[PDB]
RNA sequence: ACCGUGAGGGAAAGGUGAAAAGAACCCCGGGAGGGGAGUGAAAUAGAGCCUGAAACCGUGGGCUUACAAGCAGUCACGGCCCCGCAAGGGGUUGUGGCGUGCCUAUUGAAGCAUGAGCCGGCGACUCACGGUCGUGGGCGAGCUUAAGCCGUUGAGGCGGAG
RNA sequence: GGUGGAGCCUGGGAGUGAGGGCGCGAGCGAUAACGUCCGCGUCCGAGCGCGGGAACAACCGAGACCGCCAGCUAAGGCCCC
RNA sequence: GGGGAUGACCCCAGGCGGUAGGGGAGCGUUCCCGAUGCCGAUGAAGGCCGACCCGCGAGGCGGCUGGAGGUAAGGGAAGUG
């Protein structure tokens, strides 16, 4: 049940395992919802085949969680009398796995 | 407009155009400060204690470094200078103009005359049961060329005069009753 | 005008405290070289930051020759073949599966070995 | 289990420690005869500390010969700021560290 | 208090409790000081006895430690240990990657130039009157002294040399 | 004038008023010096912080708003570390 | 700059290394308002610890501490960091 394809980037190889994903501020919003992510990893059990030969079909997972960023202190310094700071930003949305 | 008589169900009387007009918040505030303003006081860190005795600052040459600034109890650095002068005058036409559209902020109530007479703050009691309420609670005492006697001290004493009250006096949010010469008052406006 | 900074000077001090976490047996209490030595972890892991993706660059780029070798090609002829390409382009998790399921590697390799000859 | 300690000691810290660290977690009985005969001052000291503490033990905390030590720690305490000769000039002290001693009895 | 011959200099030390009811007696002990018992709302409130943090010394545990460099570390991964915000983090680190402290003043700074041994509290662009340009706002002629009077709050008003 | 975005005057608030490094054209100077003196470009400024040339501001590439497990190239490299 | 409802949203342009230094904007700190403001012995404060908020200077909040406070949803003030 593990197939790879990739999207706005690889953040790849998942199947139902909800993988947290980038953010993607216009499909998503949407709860849980069902959305396409074209292949170009077709493995799965124990038969694979060219990304291209799956450019065509793919899958869509369940648009399903709003993830804020999780902690992550930046402490900016140099010697050089400069200090300033700030704290993460990235986000994502959790979506699970729906493999077709 | 409404300008409401006292004596309820007895008659009403009109708001002028002085109060009337729409009001200038910037100014009001200021009046306030002006207030609070002169009227302050002021402090100080002893002079003696901080330039007084006679500081050895130990030449050199021996391991250290230098009556003076920055070692303890003593010197002060730049201190409630006694020496500050504490007061703020705004400015006449400025001030007036204030106790001006303030009040009309006020007019948002009608002192009638014969209240002047009324001899005991039990009777306050009763004009009171005449017209309580939390705005009430406001409550500020006017009265118009020498105050309504006994009103004057009650939970809520003070008696201004029909000339010599301000937006000091009221201004500050609250409510209230000036007696008619106290519209007098409103003649000084 | 009294300006008794202190519950509050204190408090920042545990902060960056706490910032220290547990490190070379003394910045750990040094209240000072404590404050400097965050100041230096800290550009650094800044440093780390950027880098760290680079270090995988390579990474796969070996666990990668693992495979490419392995079958019997380079990384000049793979990435050749492989640009031959047309409908499919991917290197990251390419090595990472030549681990995972021995075929699809395989298969992958093929193809390319011909996308060259 | 029931102990003993006492401040305004006013000994060696750390001399008094390594008496301790020594008696250590082991039998009264046999630490015991460790105070009696072992050299260095505070010896006796420690051995006082330890009388009272299982005498404080099954007096009233109660199986006598079933304890030894079950810990023992010394902390420095209060100071006595000497002050001795100027730098024939400026004073320079040497503090006599006074010194906490408390320690464990507990049965077997 | 104290160095000064002297003229002179000139500290530091406040707080237990509601009120002592401050600790009979018993217990080890030369004793102090430690254990019981009684107050008790607590005495890890107990007599220099409120709140009593840091520096720093101790006592128990987890992990970690003898072919190895460095402050530091921090990015990766692994082993073992805890999952009071559990299939994710917590701590610790074996290895491995890359990595010259911090501040002054410098053409130029790891610095072997300076600065600073540790922690906690003090500590340095302000006020006043002038003047100035910016602007918030009250009239364009605009504006106020000294004062006189009015004052729980104690109320501002009137003063028209300038 | 393809440009796009600097251009000008009026006024408040400024700093530094002594740098050096390279290439080039002169001085001087033994055409000597990580010497100095002016000049023309840049450089560097305690961060013009990354790459490299070992290591090395600083000379070749390069502009660092922020994204650890993406991809194309500089200069510079690809027997091994 | 193209509409903006107050937000905000969208496109691109468009950069965003930075000391002296010049301009905007916030943070907590003990004070004066309690601009028709008052919590607390089932804790004021300060302390002791923390895998929700902020870009942040800080917030909140939960746990244990300790004996009495003092806050201010908003402006004013300064022996402020």
């Amino acid at each position: 049940m593990f197939a790879i394809i990739q999207t706005g980037g690889k953040q790849y190889r998942v199947s139902e395992g909800d993988v947290i994903r980038v953010e993607s501020l216009q499909g998503e919003a949407g709860d849980k919802v069902e959305l396409k992510a074209l292949f170009v990893g077709g493995e799965q059990t124990v038969f694979g085949e060219d990304a291209g030969k799956y450019t065509v079909q793919a899958e869509v997972v369940e648009h399903g969680r709003g993830k804020k960023i999780y902690i992550r202190k930046y402490k900016s310094g140099v010697q050089y009398r400069r200090r300033t700071g700030h704290r993460q930003n990235f986000t994502a949305i959790k979506i699970l796995g729906i493999q077709g | 407009m409404e300008a409401t008589i006292y004596d309820n169900t007895d008659g009403e009387v009109d708001l002028p155009d002085v109060f009337e007009t729409p009001v200038r918040s910037d100014l009001i505030g200021k009046a306030v400060r002006a207030a609070q303003a002169n009227r302050k006081q002021d402090y100080g860190s002893d002079e003696y204690a901080g330039l007084r005795t006679p500081a050895e600052s130990f030449g050199s040459g021996r391991g250290q470094a230098h009556r003076v600034p920055q070692a303890v109890k003593g010197r002060s650095a730049h201190p409630p200078k006694t020496e500050k002068d504490r007061s703020l005058d705004l400015n006449d036409k400025e001030r007036q103009l204030a106790v001006r559209s303030a009040l009309a902020a006020t007019a948002d109530v009608v002192v009638s005359d014969d209240f002047e007479d009324l001899v005991k703050t039990q009777e306050v009691v009763s004009l009171l049961e005449a017209l309580d309420v939390h705005a009430d609670i406001d409550r500020l005492f006017v009265t118009s060329d020498e105050p309504s006697t006994a009103a004057r001290n009650l939970a809520g004493a003070d008696v201004a005069t029909a000339s010599e009250v301000n937006t000091e006096d009221l201004a500050p949010g609250r409510l209230t009753v000036f007696t008619e010469s106290a519209l007098a008052e409103v003649a000084e406006r | 005008p009294r300006a008794k900074t202190g519950i509050v000077r204190r408090r920042r001090h545990k902060k960056v405290l706490k910032r220290a976490k547990g490190f070379w047996g003394s910045r750990s209490k040094q209240y000072r070289n404590a404050f400097q030595t965050l100041l230096n972890a800290a550009t650094y892991e800044y440093r780390d930051r950027r880098n760290k993706k680079r270090d995988f660059r390579r990474l796969w780029i070996q666990r990668i020759n693992a495979g490419a070798r392995l079958h019997g090609m380079n990384y000049s002829t793979f990435i050749n073949g492989l640009k031959r390409a047309n409908i499919d382009l991917n290197r990251k998790v390419l090595a990472d599966i030549a681990a995972r399921e021995p075929e699809a590697f395989k298969a992958l390799v093929d193809a390319s070995r011909n996308a060259r000859q | 289990e029931a102990k003993a300690i006492a401040r305004y000691v006013r000994i060696s810290p750390r001399k008094v420690r390594l008496v301790v660290d020594l008696i250590r977690g082991k039998s009264l009985e046999e630490a015991r005869n460790i105070l009696r005969y072992t050299n260095k001052r505070g010896a006796y000291f420690v051995a006082k500390v330890l009388e009272s503490a299982a005498a404080n033990a099954v007096n009233n905390h109660d199986l006598e010969d079933r304890l030894y030590v079950k810990a023992a720690y010394v902390d420095e305490g209060p100071a006595l700021k000497r002050v001795l000769p100027r730098a024939r000039g400026r004073a320079d002290i040497i503090k006599k560290r006074t010194s906490h001693i408390t320690v464990i009895l507990g049965e077997k």
